């Protein structure tokens, strides 16, 4: 039923300090060929106490994708520190990865992300203001959570 | 960490309305 099947997704460049970009290496196969596109997001969840404070870091057109197995690598700058809330810099986070077909949602890559100092004064005192080049995003690649959404194939 | 943000985190995750698994 669903024409697009999405077969694995490798992070890539981590850990890494928190202003260095996004790597993601997907792979999907195509059970049917699409004449429309694929829509992929990247959604940094800035707080986990509100969805005001999601950055959406880039977002790609993929098409018309024919019938058969697909790879890509997904890249996407860093989030902007400016639009992060200071009590949920430091700390675990959630990093998205979405695709639509036709403004429909059929699948959502979700990571936890570890935003931590590596530094041995920083990491036991925190300040008061986060230090954004001194912290590390590292995502917990080993544990993806995937969401399948049952959509139109019109 | 408090439960209600790794419950606000793991909602964030699973959106709303499909079914979520650890693993492709």
């Amino acid at each position: 039923m669903a024409k697009v099947q999405v077969n694995n997704v490798v992070v890539l460049d981590n850990p890494s300090p928190f202003y260095n970009p996004f790597q993601f290496e997907i792979t999907f196969e195509c059970i049917e060929d699409l004449s429309e596109d694929l829509e992929w997001k990247i959604i940094y969840v800035g707080s986990a106490e509100s969805e005001e404070y999601d950055q959406v870091l880039d977002s790609v057109l993929v098409g018309p994708v024919p019938a058969g197995r697909h790879m890509f690598v997904f890249q996407a700058d860093a989030p902007n520190p400016g639009l992060i809330p200071d009590a949920d810099a430091v700390g675990v986070t959630v990093v998205l990865i979405t695709c639509t077909y036709r403004g429909q949602e059929f699948i959502r890559v979700g990571y936890y992300v570890n935003n931590e100092y590596t530094e041995t004064e920083l990491r036991e005192n925190p300040p008061v203001k986060p230090d954004f080049s001194k912290l590390q995003r590292n995502i917990l690649a080993s544990n993806p959570r995937v969401t399948r959404f049952h959509i139109n194939w019109e | 960490s408090t439960e209600r943000k790794w419950a606000e985190l793991a909602r964030r995750i699973r959106g709303a309305g499909g079914v979520t698994l650890n693993g492709f």
